[PDB]
């Protein structure tokens, strides 16, 4: 299963 | 500001193309680069960029990595949210993930801290929930946790 993430 | 995007389990295919079309977009904006890959993870950090470049490239990114609707809703979702919280405090820490049940959006602004998670909802419900979690920051708030789930 796909997991996307932006940080910052 | 400085951004750093990641995508776990992609196909070696789309990560490929992930890869590719950064570079391009980033060379085409003159900016630095880091592009890190193993089994299962793919990891793109920029550095000095307007925030609306930022979310460009993620959108993008994003495209490139072949993902559906469902996960390009949320990605637009997340757009919204992070730009809004820095319309807030340009320094806050946003950190916000998606995954095939919903999206998850962590804030650290001074000393506040707000929390928001979401199982199969809109978009629409995602933006409204993050001006309802600004309203109450702006009203002296320090911490603010929100959760929706679908029915």
């Amino acid at each position: 299963g796909q997991r996307i993430r932006v940080r910052i | 500001g400085s951004v750093t995007f990641e995508f776990e389990n992609l196909s070696e295919e789309a990560a490929e193309k992930v890869k590719k079309y950064v570079k391009e977009v980033a060379e085409k904006l003159g900016v630095e680069v880091k592009v890190e890959e193993e089994e299962g993870k793919l990891k793109i950090y920029v550095e000095n960029l307007k925030e609306e470049d930022a979310l460009d490239i993620f959108k993008y990114a994003a495209l490139a990595a072949e993902l559906d609707q469902e996960y390009l809703d949320m990605v637009e979702a997340a757009i919204k949210a992070y730009h809004l919280f820095k319309e807030y405090d340009e320094n806050a820490t946003i950190e916000i993930t998606i995954d095939d049940e919903g999206i998850e959006v962590k804030v650290e602004s001074g000393d506040r801290v707000v929390t928001l998670k979401f199982k199969n909802v809109s978009k629409e419900e995602v933006e409204e929930a993050v001006k309802e979690a600004l309203k109450q920051l702006e009203a002296g708030q320090k911490k603010v946790e929100v959760e929706v789930e679908g029915g």
